[PDB]
């Protein structure tokens, strides 16, 4: 018939998505230069200052007419609403995100009762279980955004890593206390193992500033990346952004890597 | 025998081309350089973003490489697209197909699905997975049309170039690259 | 053809035990008294002084050579042997039990492995859901054996039922964090508020040691009654487990509870 | 020539001896009964009361005459003299034993320097890859030794397996800080991930009493059985022998264990 | 083509003779239990206490099984004490080699060695690891003596049936393991 | 034929360097100035305000060509792409260098698995010998860079040199407890131990200033001088950097140093 909203096409919309970078983006003019770039897709945003909340559905719907590619727009955790709201208008995936201002800090979204695909960011095999269990269907590292600092990316995707390759070896015995021990669904554990990877797709995000740690992610484990507004801070974001799609698709190409570097010069 | 068969590694799901290609009984070798085009008997299109994996062919002389090759393709979503001759609104990349495809022809993400599809010559119950999939408008000279949902086709065979809409590497149902290895590449 | 192990025979072998008494028992001859007072089970066992262990298979097979009701037995915390043994004894149910000295002081059976059904202690909902993933198909509370005290059995049943009671009307969005909060599988909370009840059976164990706390037991919700060895340390052990069962199965005549404790008169 | 004393024949002298139990022995009428009971080996040995030593060379050469099976005998912990004297009288095996009150409560054993294979106790990955650093060829669980209580035994079986099962899929680059983090030499944990399994045999030794817990631990991944002076205890020692050996040798015939338990009844 | 070659796993190295097994191209299989002698077309008695061993051998009808059994044997220390006919002190168990060995013939564990072994039909450096093996004392008519070290012979062959006094398995070297697959069961 | 990548040459191309000072560089006239000042290598970088990364390789190439001394770049903690393109452009040294925000806060790079040599930074011998072990081929203080002060580089250089003179005369039954004290490698500390001397090359770096604390560095036992701002900071780098290097390859001549220090006269 028509299967719509089964959880194979909600992390299938991601799984046919690694390898390339989803770089965010405030107008139209700036998702013309994402999608012209190689991006995969692109965040449509609108911005320790106040409040944040969604971006503006007019904003969302001008980044959205403007490219062909697949539009993500963010909402606040737990924000029934906002995230109902980016659903009606489309949206190809809400990131049930934590840099936004939260809206509950207790309990997360109810993301299985949405037909649309979400995305959440995690920092341990604990969080990322919490959330696939929640009913998520991708995966980033929390990181630190809006810092340029790559620490807290690598710390979280080979914690991730380290626990979800200490799960496909672990003792059937052992699993259940795991679960207790981490704070994570017991079944969703028991799939872990028996898939032999993590059952969704975990993208880096965060630190990403410069090729160098955007191919670094993907020697890493990583997926893809998950990429600020870093690029339309410097002098030529189109470049920028070019070189950031060709160190993610070639993240083993050390001169290429290098070259690309040669060009940019900026912070 | 066993026969290597390529998944174009620039981007999107590579690891599971190389999965059902494994599953049917031979060697995956993800190309993203050139050079590689020389080491396989056959190449995959794998699905993913057409317009990055356009930007990609573009800037490492794989369109050139790969529009002068007389190497045998299978083009899923995208591939698809990027195996089409014509493109409704964009123009036509790799010129293999001699049919005229229009990209995101269903709504968004929010209107991906799956069905069971009848392919004319695979099987009568292929688990097909469309996601924000494209559908091919029209058809040329010598194009069998293997299988189509709602009057509009969606999988289609040309001589030793295979294009279909859906992405069976997302199943487990390796019917498909089997077809394509046996009777294609194997003739 | 013939589906057997599915968990609904596992725990339907208690389902339709609920409503009577299952009393210990040493020896044969105590056997008898026990099938022919009414119990619908009796608990074969051999015996703060040492380390306890499984009760020596021919002491099980003579209690199960005395009676026609079923007969469980009892085996250590984690240890696969010992319940493997007492499943290839033909063993009805057994109990993963916290009196006799455990194996595995961290991780507790494997239960779903087993054909044979496995019944546990618990003091709240936490433990009682985490019995259940691990495969358990009863459920019993932990109380204080040995002591005739009340108190414990009282405390862990109000407990786990006011738990239970919470979770069958709490919210959809605030069931995960629950079963973070207390350390349980998220899917087994998830099917006890759909099918309104707990999954599966729980029985009173530990300070039953009169018909008026034995009625009590029922009259604060359990399914049944686990007796001790108390029985057989009156002056009739006979007329006692008679009293028991009838103050189990009628626990609101309280004119004949009263008439069986006039009759019996021990500590 | 005559390669003797490489390490390959040290840890090999216990490799083929995995799948068996050895017994400790006080006198040579204890060992005529170890070896016809089916013991690969027999632990030669004398007696919270005082300071223990080495047993006596006169016991130790009463026990080597009266069987052909091989004899070992414990040293006290970084007593140089003592390991070196049993090394003199020909023993197969020196064991660096805690039992025995320690000679160095800070230094163990030069094990390396001997061309006696030794086995030593741990604990975790930390204490067993420290113990190989030290030159050990062989190793066993610490348990709790005279207690008949299995739960020592399990816990560090468990987690020497657990952690080295986790070593053996951990990245590359994060095994050195792991070296660091518990305290273990870095070349023996890439030696282990390479091997996929550790260099050398774990036993099992302490709360051993019964077949069905000396069982349980070939169930949970150790190669051998470390038997006390329980065995001595019984009623009717032979056959406890007799049937720790068969429950040693088929862990998983669980009829064959049961029966076994039935014939034996003692503390 | 690929053969079940059983390894009686009542005591030993059994682990290692099994990936030896695996490593001459066939399928190695741990009896524990009598019947599986009927699924299994060789043999091998691997290294370990052959007083443990003949303890468990007596005590599940393995002696009589295999005391009547013609499927050819492959026995390395102690399953060469099992298969012989004489025992120096003792009595002899299976009685399958025509020959006399004597147990513990050199030194205790302080006293176990490596060697390079030259043995007639295999290859000139076997890698031979001896640890309280034992020696075989006599020969009787129809024994091929293979390999000796120090005028005491350890390695014998009588037909089907092949006796080591050394332990092959300890070594990365599987060539003993397979010239017993492939010269004397494939035969 | 041709043994490239072997440790020996790794740890040669810098044992061949010691004697001289490493002079850092921002641009080709800088490095000018070095090579003709008897630098034996220049340190090519571009720059607590904000996130440090690798020098572009733009500005790493103009260094290159402008001298045909080595030029060593500076690469972030546990950056394994940083590296990598740091070694695809040719530079004879990557600084694993705490002085850049790390990228990598738990684990070090992978050093042994690349083809160039590494240097990093310690501050006693337990950091010394975690560097060797993950493959590091050469070795300097930490100190504390661009404050001018050597108080730090003066004490990790004494306490690194302490820690080996104790090592190489400890006892060989005390050797593996100390590096599970220092939380070393324990097969690095025994070939420390051999050798008689540290298996590598040890720097000073930090708080170098003045040819006076420059010569005072080759008098406490170091093999060379790292030179960061105390050159390109004064008021006449040229004539520094030559009283520098005079200063470190006559440590003893006190006169020649105090006519260098009358020369110079800033800060
Ligand atoms: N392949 C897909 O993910 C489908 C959407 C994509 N933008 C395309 O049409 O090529
Ligand atoms: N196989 C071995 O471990 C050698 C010693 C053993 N007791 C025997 O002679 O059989």
């Amino acid at each position: 018939s028509k299967i719509i909203g089964s959880d194979r096409v909600k992390r299938g919309m991601a799984e046919m998505q690694k390898g390339g970078v989803i770089m965010d983006v405030v107008n139209a003019e700036q998702a013309r230069i994402a999608e012209e770039a190689g991006a995969v897709a692109v965040m449509a945003l609108e911005r320790a200052g106040g409040v944040a909340r969604m971006a503006n559905p007019k904003i969302v719907e001008e980044v959205m007419n403007a490219v062909s590619i697949p539009v993500m727009a963010k909402a606040r955790i737990g924000h029934i609403t906002e995230a109902r709201v980016l659903e009606a208008m489309g949206v190809d995936y809400i990131d049930e995100s934590e840099v936004l201002t939260p809206a509950d800090e207790e309990y997360h979204l109810r993301k299985d009762q949405f037909t649309v695909p979400f995305v959440c960011g995690c920092r341990n095999l604990g969080e990322a279980a919490r959330r696939i269990g929640e009913g998520a269907a991708m995966l980033r590292t929390k990181g630190e955004p809006g810092t340029g600092n790559i620490v807290e990316a690598v710390r979280h995707m080979r914690q991730v890593n380290s626990e979800v390759s200490r799960l496909t070896v672990m003792n059937d015995d052992e699993i259940m206390t795991f679960a207790k021990d981490i704070g994570a669904p017991y079944e969703i554990l028991k799939q872990i193992k028996d898939n032999g990877r993590l059952p969704v797709v975990n993208f880096a995000a965060g630190g990403v500033a410069t090729p160098q740690d955007a191919a670094l992610m993907m020697e890493l484990g990583a997926d893809g990346v998950f990429v600020g507004s870093g690029i339309f801070k410097s002098e030529d974001p189109e470049k920028f952004a070019k070189a950031i799609v060709q160190a993610t698709t070639h993240y083993q190409d050390y001169e290429l890597i290098g070259r690309l570097a040669s060009e940019l010069g900026t912070a | 025998g066993a026969m290597k068969i390529g998944v174009l590694a620039l981007q999107g799901a590579v690891r599971e081309h190389i999965r059902h290609i494994e599953l049917s009984g031979h060697e995956g070798i993800a190309v993203k350089k050139v050079e590689q085009l020389e080491e396989i008997e056959g190449l995959i299109l794998p699905g993913g973003e057409s317009t990055t994996l356009r930007r990609l062919m573009n800037l490492y002389g794989f369109k050139e490489a790969l529009q002068n090759s007389t190497l045998p393709m299978f083009g899923t979503c995208a591939g698809l697209i990027v195996l089409a001759q014509d493109i409704v609104g964009e123009e036509g990349y790799l010129n293999k197909l001699n049919i005229t495809v229009q990209r995101n022809s269903f709504g968004r993400q929010v209107d991906s699905f799956e069905t069971e599809l009848d392919i004319k010559g695979i099987a009568t119950d292929i688990e097909g997975v469309f996601i924000r999939a494209p559908h091919i408008e029209k058809v040329g000279q010598g194009v069998d049309i293997l299988c189509k949902v709602n009057e509009k086709i969606v999988a289609v065979q040309q001589g030793k170039y295979l294009g279909v809409s859906f992405n069976p590497e997302l199943t487990d149902d390796y019917r498909v690259t089997d077809y394509f290895i046996n009777h294609i590449v194997k003739k």
